[PDB]
């Protein structure tokens, strides 16, 4: 459970801890750490700090107009489709691991994504315009 | 129905990819020793306390002859070889028509030559003659009094490597970038590449050390069990064949020869490292292995193999057939000289169906390389001042093809390390990295507040 | 014996061995040369 503990356990069970695989990803590889500073290892480590960011930053963009800034779990308001999955609430949390999930909606993920800026964002911040000061 | 979708930003899921990697190695030398040619003058230093999780209940399908670990491995040592060359004596003045003698052998093998030249010196407008020595096989004849050439003048040009360089192989850790992970496969007997059932995703990898070696692996990893064969390919006989050692076969490498440092100026600051006279007596290089250790080593291989390959064919050792003399022989760099110990006289047992005396094989050194069928650049390997043993691990074999034999029986495997890429691979067999992806959606009843 | 535009030229470089010399004819553009001050050079 020190990183990936449950990476073949259950979903319910690597649900309950998933803070951990969210901590050690954007610190992790120790990166903080003849005269010349332009040798081969440098520009190896230059790059592989950059897309470090820029793919931790890839997705906290996403979570920030999901109204998930700070949260690791959001509930969202989007109804779910029954073309996407058609097994009951029992059926997937306890018998697939998330790497069967993450094939199983690797088809239609994309679709998912846009319909959630829709209806959590943008029209939940649009909703206060009556009610903000009425 | 009436089930809402769920957001989850820390989920284990990855898909199979590559990228970037960096070095990571300790405090090894420093200040008694510096300058290396791998980890550079500094490299990303790793942590003592080793990064391991293990993984249960996963069974991720691993490569390895499909790995871009190696890839990656194989570019990252060839730019770092140049990188450290680049600035260093070049031996541009070096191609002048030599003319040379035989050595003194009391007028009566050869291996040798006491050539000699003209150079330039701290003035352009200024000759000067100077006698050395060079080896047999770095010179080739052009057409009395023998006039030789440098064979490198031919075809490329040539840098000699700085002194102060070590060349010693030191363990340089591969850790992955931030967002992804390395897993190793944790099963001993992993035949081929398939479905590893016992996985640990490990951020640093263990002290792998780039041993350039041909043929005959040394200082390699070995976790227990029959004498594993690799293969990516195990019908086609065409394919190259990697050979890890359950146990390793200690093995000693020496050259004899008391050779002194002559430094001749070549132009303003530049100085030629070359031979002077050998002092005390002169021997031919040679390399020992414990005879009695290596007929057990022939034995586990042939047994693993004959499950493998039918077990009802005869077992054809022979000496590398065909191929180069640097390409066919046991081609090593050690003490700074590089080493081409004759293989031929190793594989000469045949096994099959059911204080000490120790065998040993002539050597030859050789001071002008280029390795990996590099044709850009070579360069001339200083002559270590003094004594020099190698003394290293033997843990693998490097086996290729036994002819189009069309049915029938009878067939083996003749040593052959074509290619340098394979080298690492016995080290990296177990390694993949994958992209993690910390996004997952999943449904649940569950919704935020209504109106916000 | 009679438009030109361009020159059967010659010289002698760097060999293999910086010891040795050697002369190769070769062939040149007009423009690409320009006269220095019989037989031209
Ligand atoms: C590998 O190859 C290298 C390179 O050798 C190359 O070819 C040889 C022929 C030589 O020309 C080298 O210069 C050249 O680079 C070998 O290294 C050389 O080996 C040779 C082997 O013969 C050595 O030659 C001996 O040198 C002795 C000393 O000479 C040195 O100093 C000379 C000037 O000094 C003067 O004053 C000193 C005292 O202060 C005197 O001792 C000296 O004689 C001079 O008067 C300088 O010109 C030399 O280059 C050298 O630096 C010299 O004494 C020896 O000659 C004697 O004795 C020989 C037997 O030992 C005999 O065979 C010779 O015929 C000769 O007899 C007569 O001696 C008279 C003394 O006055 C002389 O006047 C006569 O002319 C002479 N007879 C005739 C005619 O020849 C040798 O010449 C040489 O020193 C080595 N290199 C150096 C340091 O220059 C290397 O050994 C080879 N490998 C191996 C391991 O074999
Ligand atoms: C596969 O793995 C194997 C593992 O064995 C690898 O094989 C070999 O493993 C050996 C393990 O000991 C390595 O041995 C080391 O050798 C170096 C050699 O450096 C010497 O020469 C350097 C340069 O020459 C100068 O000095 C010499 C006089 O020696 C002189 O003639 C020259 O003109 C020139 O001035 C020197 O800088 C260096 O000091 C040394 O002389 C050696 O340095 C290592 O030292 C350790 O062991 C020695 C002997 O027991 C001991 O004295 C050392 O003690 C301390 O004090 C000395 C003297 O001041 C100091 O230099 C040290 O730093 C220490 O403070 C020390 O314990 C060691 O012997 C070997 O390099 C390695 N490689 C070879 C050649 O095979 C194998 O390489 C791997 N795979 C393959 C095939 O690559
Ligand atoms: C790395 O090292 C390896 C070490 O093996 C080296 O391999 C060498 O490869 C070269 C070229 O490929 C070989 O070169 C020649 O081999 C000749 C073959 O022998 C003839 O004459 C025989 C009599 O020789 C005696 O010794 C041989 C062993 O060489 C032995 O088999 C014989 O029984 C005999 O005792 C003759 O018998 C033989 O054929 C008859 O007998 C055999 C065996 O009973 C039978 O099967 C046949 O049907 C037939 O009846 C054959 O006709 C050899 O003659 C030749 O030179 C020899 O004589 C010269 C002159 O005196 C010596 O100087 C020299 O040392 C030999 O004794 C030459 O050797 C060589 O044999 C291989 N191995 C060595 C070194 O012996 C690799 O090339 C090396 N790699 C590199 C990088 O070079
Ligand atoms: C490791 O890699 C190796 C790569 O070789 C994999 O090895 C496989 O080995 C088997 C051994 O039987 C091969 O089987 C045959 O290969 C033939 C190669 O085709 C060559 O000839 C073709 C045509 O040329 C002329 O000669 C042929 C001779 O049969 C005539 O039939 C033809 O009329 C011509 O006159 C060329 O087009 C081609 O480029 C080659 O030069 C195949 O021809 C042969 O086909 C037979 O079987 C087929 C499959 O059942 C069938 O569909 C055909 O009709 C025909 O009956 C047959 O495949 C494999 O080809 C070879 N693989 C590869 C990649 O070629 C090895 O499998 C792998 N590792 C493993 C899994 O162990
Ligand atoms: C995820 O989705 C992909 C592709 O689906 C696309 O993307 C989604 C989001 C939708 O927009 C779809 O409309 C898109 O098409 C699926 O990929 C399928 O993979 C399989 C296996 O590789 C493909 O099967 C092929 O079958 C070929 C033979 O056809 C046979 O049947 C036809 C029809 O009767 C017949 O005409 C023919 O003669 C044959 O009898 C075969 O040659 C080929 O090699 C291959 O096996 C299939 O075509 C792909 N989908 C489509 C519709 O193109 C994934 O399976 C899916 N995964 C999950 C988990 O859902
Ligand atoms: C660089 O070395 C070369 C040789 O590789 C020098 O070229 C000539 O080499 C010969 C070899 O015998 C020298 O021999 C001398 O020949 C003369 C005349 O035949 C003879 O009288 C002498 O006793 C001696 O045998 C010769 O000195 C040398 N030069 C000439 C003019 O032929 C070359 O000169 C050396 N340095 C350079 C590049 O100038
Ligand atoms: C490691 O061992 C496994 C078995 O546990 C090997 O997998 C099996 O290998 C055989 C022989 O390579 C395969 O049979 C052959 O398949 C080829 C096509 O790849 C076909 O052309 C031949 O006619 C023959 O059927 C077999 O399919 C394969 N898989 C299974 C499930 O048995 C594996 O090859 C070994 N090597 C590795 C991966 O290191
Ligand atoms: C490799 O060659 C060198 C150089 O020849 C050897 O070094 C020499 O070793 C001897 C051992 O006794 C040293 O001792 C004595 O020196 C005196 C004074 O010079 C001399 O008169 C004696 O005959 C004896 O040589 C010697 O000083 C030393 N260096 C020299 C300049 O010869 C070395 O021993 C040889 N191989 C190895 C590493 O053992
Ligand atoms: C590189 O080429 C040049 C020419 O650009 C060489 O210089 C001299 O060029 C002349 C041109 O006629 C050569 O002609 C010879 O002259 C002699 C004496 O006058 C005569 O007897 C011959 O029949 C012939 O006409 C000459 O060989 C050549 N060298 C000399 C010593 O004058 C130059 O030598 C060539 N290579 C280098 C740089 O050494
Ligand atoms: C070499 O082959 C023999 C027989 O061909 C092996 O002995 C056993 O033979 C039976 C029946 O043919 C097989 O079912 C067994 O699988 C064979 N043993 C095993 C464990 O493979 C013999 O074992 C084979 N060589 C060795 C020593 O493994
Ligand atoms: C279970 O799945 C069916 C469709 O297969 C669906 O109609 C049903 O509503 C699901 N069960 C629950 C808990 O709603
Ligand atoms: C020197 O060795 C070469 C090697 O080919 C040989 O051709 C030559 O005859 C030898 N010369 C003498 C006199 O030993
Ligand atoms: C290598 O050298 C060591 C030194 O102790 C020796 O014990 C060993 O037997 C040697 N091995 C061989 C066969 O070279």
């Amino acid at each position: 459970l020190g990183f990936l503990g449950a990476a073949g356990s259950t979903m319910g069970a690597a649900s309950m801890t998933l803070t951990v695989q969210a901590r050690n990803l954007l610190s992790g590889i120790v990166q903080q750490q003849h005269l010349l500073k332009l040798t081969v290892w440098g520009i190896k480590q230059l790059q592989a700090r950059v897309l470090a960011v820029e793919r931790y930053l890839r997705d906290q963009q996403l979570l920030g107009i999901w109204g998930c800034s700070g949260k690791l779990i959001c509930c969202t308001n989007v109804p779910w489709n029954s073309s996407w999955s058609n097994r009951n609430l029992s059926e997937i949390w306890d018998n697939m691991t998330w790497l069967q999930w993450d094939k199983e909606i690797s088809n239609y993920t994309q679709i998912i994504y846009g319909l959630l800026e829709e209806s959590q964002n943008q029209q939940e911040k649009n909703e206060q315009d009556l009610l903000a000061l009425d | 129905e009436n089930l809402w979708v769920t957001v989850y930003y820390g989920v284990p899921v990855w898909k199979d990819a590559e990228t970037t990697l960096f070095c990571a190695s300790d405090a090894k030398a420093y200040e008694t020793e510096k300058h290396n040619v791998w980890a550079t003058h500094a490299c990303v230093p790793t942590d003592p306390n080793p990064q391991e999780i293990h993984l249960e209940n996963v069974t991720e399908e691993f490569n390895m002859w499909k790995n871009n670990m190696v890839e990656q491995m194989h570019t990252d040592i060839i730019s770092l070889w140049d990188q450290s060359l680049k600035p260093c004596v070049k031996l541009t003045p070096l191609c002048v028509t030599l003319q040379c003698t035989n050595v003194t052998n009391n007028i009566t093998r050869t291996e040798l030559k006491n050539c000699s030249f003209n150079m330039t010196t701290e003035l352009r407008d200024k000759k000067q003659k100077v006698y050395s020595l060079f080896y047999r096989l770095d010179v080739v004849q052009i057409n009395s009094n023998k006039e030789y050439r440098l064979i490198n003048c031919n075809t490329s040009a040539i840098t000699q490597a700085c002194p102060k360089v070590s060349f010693e192989p030191i363990p340089i850790h591969y850790c992955a970038p931030a967002g992804f992970a390395i897993l190793k496969c944790k099963d001993k007997k992993f035949n081929g590449t398939g479905p590893c059932p016992s996985v640990s995703t490990v951020q640093c990898t263990h002290g792998i050390k780039p041993v350039v070696s041909t043929q005959l692996l040394l200082n390699g990893s070995l976790a227990e069990e029959e004498v594993m064969i690799r293969s990516e390919n195990i019908t086609n006989n065409a394919k190259n064949i990697l050979v890890q050692f359950n146990t390793p076969v200690q093995i000693n490498c020496t050259r004899p020869n008391n050779n002194t440092r002559k430094s001749i100026r070549i132009g303003p600051g530049q100085a030629f490292y070359a031979t002077g006279d050998i002092i005390g007596d002169i021997r031919q290089a040679h390399c020992n292995v414990s005879k009695a250790t290596w007929n057990e080593t022939l034995g586990k291989v042939v047994k693993q193999l004959r499950k493998h390959f039918g077990n009802n064919t005869i077992i054809r050792f022979a000496n590398s057939s065909g191929g180069d003399l640097e390409v066919t022989t046991h081609s090593f760099n050690c003490g700074g000289e590089f080493f081409y110990c004759n293989t031929s006289g190793l594989f000469n047992s045949t096994w099959i169906s059911n204080s000490n005396d120790s065998i040993t094989l002539p050597c030859r050194i050789k001071q002008i390389i280029n390795m990996w069928q590099r044709i850009g650049q070579a360069m001339y390997a200083p002559p270590i001042q003094g004594v020099i043993r190698c003394v290293s691990n033997i843990t693998g074999l490097i086996l290729t093809r036994d002819g189009g034999s069309t049915n029938s029986t009878t067939e083996t495997f003749r040593p052959g390390g074509g290619d340098m890429r394979d080298n690492w691979r016995s080290e990296l067999y177990k390694y993949k990295v994958v992209k993690i992806e910390p996004l997952g959606v999943a449904p649940t009843r569950c919704k935020r507040r209504v109106v916000g």
